[PDB]
């Protein structure tokens, strides 16, 4: 039954919008890190 | 008109307590980096954020130097562009509220080359 979240999956990750929302959020972490 | 009065009132308590400093100055910093790195918000979050970015000072605000490229550059789409069809080219937003976010985020730029 796991093929259909795999797919549920592969919905939510495809695209430009995912991978720029990422490097957004590294970058966050990054920054919060080396705040101090 | 509320996020420009609430922006002045962050700073107004951000020197009334300055013994709370490293105690409210970097919780203050962490929560506008944290709201404000990400696509899903809404435009008034956005301005917000860098009007709170702006009644901040010094290198705190070259501290947002870096990741402000990638952030113009998911929020405001220049895949591969030109910088020629700018005006009839954008997504989330309009037209009025871009030209609000250029205009507001060199509102704050000047204080880091003023020095």
């Amino acid at each position: 039954l796991f093929k259909l979240d795999l797919e549920d999956l592969k919905q939510q990750i495809s695209g430009t919008r995912f991978i720029g929302n990422l490097s957004l959020k590294i970058r966050y972490v990054l920054w919060q890190c080396a705040i101090d | 008109a509320l996020r420009d009065f609430a922006a002045s009132l962050l700073d107004y308590v951000l020197k009334k307590f300055p013994q709370a400093y490293k105690s409210l100055k970097p919780r203050v910093t962490r929560t506008l980096l944290k709201t404000f790195l990400d696509i899903n918000r809404v435009f008034g979050t956005y301005y917000g954020c860098l009007k709170g970015v702006s009644v901040l000072e010094g290198e705190s605000i070259r501290f947002f130097l870096g990741n402000l490229n990638n952030w113009a550059r998911l929020v405001f789409n220049e895949s591969g562009i030109t910088l020629d069809n700018i005006e009839e080219h954008l997504t989330k937003f309009t037209k009025e509220e871009t030209q609000i976010l250029v205009d507001t985020v060199i509102s704050a730029l000047l204080v880091l080359k003023k020095d």
